[PDB]
């Protein structure tokens, strides 16, 4: 069973660190001295691009990982900047899994990995990051509530088309997608070889247990077609390995999402249901698919 | 710590819809 409660109490703790982090860092940058901006701006433009030159080449993702470091290694002895740009790049990151991974669900895998790296060598971003991706995904805690009042659409992280207009369910589901493939890649990768004695692993493959039991948990009233296309994102992105991690538990909980929770609500037609259930096909015959291993 | 109820749930052949167990099964539970 879920403690729904807990979840609530998670998910407005992360609420309240989204208010946080724009008080004591976001304005006091904004009221700060021109000589430091100036050397931000640099420095914040000198980062954005590298996001985007993630290949499937582990060699690739290497000088990535490197180059980033230099550029965060460049603000660590200044506690406004370096946070600062933790909260820049954990927006980046969140913001290439709208965008890149939902035109390319495979390109989450190299993301993943260097946000994973990103995670350890700089573990202030853990709770810049994590608040984030709740309050712009709280699926990825398996929060849910209502999505009839105004109130209810912004929690859940629907944007404005415009005055009073919605952004388009397509717009908001494949932003969600993108943005739980990214996270899934991350709880079921394994730590470089660098930390991996050293250091447990931030994000680990129990969350992606929390995600999947939390919303087969939470009432059908609340289900839209959002929670079965994270699912399917997720599936695409972890399936295989979170087999690996709880064998016949994890079946019994692929088949639940799979088979009944697409059953309960087939009257929607939700179109993430049905591909959610072609999924839970695949590997009910054998063919179950992984993103392609990185090449050299 | 864990309730004989949950154990019960993990030992079954299937979960239910609002019943899953929130934290995953250690590894003596997993076939
Ligand atoms: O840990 C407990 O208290 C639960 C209660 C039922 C049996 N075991």
């Amino acid at each position: 069973m879920t403690n729904f409660d807990k979840i609530s109490k998670m998910f407005w703790h992360y609420k309240d660190k989204i208010a946080q982090i724009k008080q004591d860092i976001v304005l006091p940058i904004k009221k700060a001295d021109v000589n430091v901006r100036n050397l931000l701006s640099r420095h914040k433009r000198k980062i954005n691009p590298k996001f985007g030159q993630l290949t499937n080449s582990n060699q690739q993702l290497f000088k990535i990982q490197n180059e980033l470091t230099q550029l965060i290694n460049d603000t660590k002895g200044d506690s406004l900047a370096y946070h600062w740009i933790l909260n820049f790049i954990a927006k980046a990151v969140v913001h290439q899994a709208e965008t890149e991974v939902r035109v390319k669900p495979e390109s989450a895998l190299p993301l993943g990995k260097l946000t994973l790296y990103l995670l350890v060598q700089f573990p202030e971003l853990q709770e810049l990051f994590m608040a984030r991706l709740v309050k712009k995904c709280p699926f990825v805690i398996g929060f849910t509530c209502e999505i009839d009042t105004e109130k209810g659409r912004q929690n859940m992280g629907w944007k404005r088309n415009n005055e009073n207009k919605w952004e388009d369910n397509t717009s908001y589901d494949e932003r969600m997608g993108g943005i739980l493939s990214l996270f899934a890649i991350i709880t079921r990768l394994q730590l470089p070889q660098e930390f991996i004695t050293t250091t447990s692993h931030p994000f680990p493959i129990a969350l992606s247990w929390h995600i999947l039991a939390r919303i087969c948990n939470t009432p059908l009233n609340l289900i839209t077609n959002t929670h079965f296309v994270i699912l399917g994102s997720w599936w695409d992105a972890a399936a295989v390995q979170f087999l690996q991690a709880y064998g016949n538990q994890a079946s019994k909980l692929l088949i639940l999402i799979g088979e009944e929770l697409t059953s309960r609500m087939a009257e929607k037609k939700y179109v993430g249901a049905a591909r959610l259930r072609i999924l839970l096909e695949a590997w009910q015959n054998n063919n179950m698919e992984s993103f392609p291993e990185m090449s050299p | 710590d864990l309730a004989e109820e949950t154990l019960k749930i993990f030992r079954a052949n299937k979960f239910e819809l609002g019943l899953v167990p929130d934290i995953p099964p250690p590894p003596a539970l997993v076939a």
